[PDB]
C-alpha cells in the first residue's frame, strides 16, 4: 500500500543507517 | 545470521519471527507486507518427507521485536494467524521451486515506529535491481545474540550460483553472498530462513523485498552461497491470494 518501505525512524526523519550507503553505492558502480 | 552487526532500532520494522505456539519454538523469519498480511517460506509451514505441515493454529507471528530474550512491552506485537496459504506449484520434492507462503493475520495490525510494512517490487524495480554485484540485507538473530542482526550481500553471478550446487536451480531462484577472496564475509543461516532479503530503491527510496531466505549448503561456508525465493516472479501469486482472500 501507499506507504510501504519507508521507515518511521530513518526516511521519514531523513536519517540514514549505519550500512545503507552501502547498498547503494553498490548500484552506482 | 553469522558475520553480521546488530541492527539499529527501527532499521527493519517489517521484521517478522514465526513461532511454534505449543510447544514454544522459533521456527523461521517473515516479512509483513500490509496490516494483514505475512509473507515467509514454504518450506517453513510445509515439508512432507519431514512430516511437517503447520496448520494455523499452530502458530503465532511476532512483530516488531529488536531483542530475542524478552517480551519488548510497547514495541513488540503478537498476532494469530487466521489462515496459511502456500503456492500450488511449491516443488518440495525436489529443489524448493517456489518456495513462498503468505499468512493472513487474524486481526490488522497497527503500524508504528517498530511496526511497518516492506514494499514488493515491481517489474522495473526487479530488472533494474537483481544485478550480480548489487547488494541486499538480510536480517535474523545470531548462533545459539540478544539483539537483532543484520548483514549486506551482494548478489551473485547465476553460472556461479548454479556451479556451487548439484541442484537444480531455477528462475524461480537468485543466490547472495560473497566470493572467497573478496575479504568481507556474512551469511543467513538455518533460523533465518522464511526471512527478507532487502533492497533499497535509487528510484524513489523505498525499501523493496526482493528475495526471501530459502535454503543453502551450511553456513558462511566458502565458495558457497545461500539461496533466495525471487519474489518478484512469484508475484502474479501473491497478489492473487492477496486479492482473493483477505476479508
Ligand atoms: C497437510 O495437511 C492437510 C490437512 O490439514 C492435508 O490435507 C494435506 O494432505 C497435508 N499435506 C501433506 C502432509 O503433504
Ligand atoms: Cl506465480
Amino acid at each position: 500500500e501507499a506507504d510501504c518501505g519507508l521507515r518511521p525512524l530513518f526516511e521519514k526523519k531523513s536519517l540514514e543507517d549505519k550500512t545503507e550507503r552501502e547498498l547503494l553505492e553498490s548500484y552506482i558502480d | 545470521i553469522v558475520e553480521g552487526s546488530d541492527a539499529e532500532i527501527g532499521m527493519s520494522p517489517w521484521q517478522v519471527m514465526l513461532f511454534r505456539k505449543s510447544p514454544q519454538e522459533l521456527l523461521c523469519g517473515a516479512s509483513l507486507i500490509s496490516d494483514r498480511w505475512v509473507l515467509t517460506a514454504a518450506h517453513c509451514l510445509l515439508y512432507p518427507p519431514w512430516d511437517k505441515n503447520f496448520t494455523e493454529n499452530d502458530l503465532l507471528v511476532r512483530i516488531g521485536k529488536h531483542s530475542r530474550t524478552r517480551y519488548e512491552r510497547n514495541i513488540e506485537k503478537i498476532s494469530m494467524l487466521e489462515k496459511i496459504y502456500i503456492h500450488p506449484r511449491y516443488n518440495w520434492r525436489e529443489n524448493l521451486d517456489r518456495d513462498i507462503a503468505l499468512m493472513k493475520l487474524k486481526k490488522p495490525v497497527a503500524f508504528s515506529d517498530y511496526i511497518h510494512p516492506v514494499c514488493l517490487p515491481d517489474r522495473e524495480t526487479a530488472a533494474s535491481l537483481l544485478q550480480a554485484g548489487y547488494k541486499g540485507r538480510v536480517t535474523g538473530w545470531g548462533p545459539l545474540p540478544s539483539v537483532l542482526q543484520v548483514v549486506n550481500l551482494p548478489i551473485v553471478e547465476r553460472p556461479v550460483c548454479k556451479d556451487s550446487t548439484r541442484i537444480r536451480i531455477t528462475d524461480n531462484m537468485f543466490c547472495a553472498g560473497y566470493k572467497p577472496d573478496e575479504g568481507k564475509r556474512g551469511d543467513a543461516c538455518e533460523g533465518d530462513s522464511g526471512g527478507p532479503f532487502v533492497m533499497k530503491s535509487p528510484f524513489n527510496n523505498r525499501w523493496y523485498q526482493m528475495g526471501i531466505v530459502s535454503w543453502g549448503e551450511g553456513c558462511d561456508r566458502d565458495g558457497k552461497y545461500g539461496f533466495y525465493t525471487h519474489v518478484f516472479r512469484l508475484k502474479k501469486w501473491i497478489q492473487k491470494v492477496i486479492d482473493q482472500f483477505g476479508e
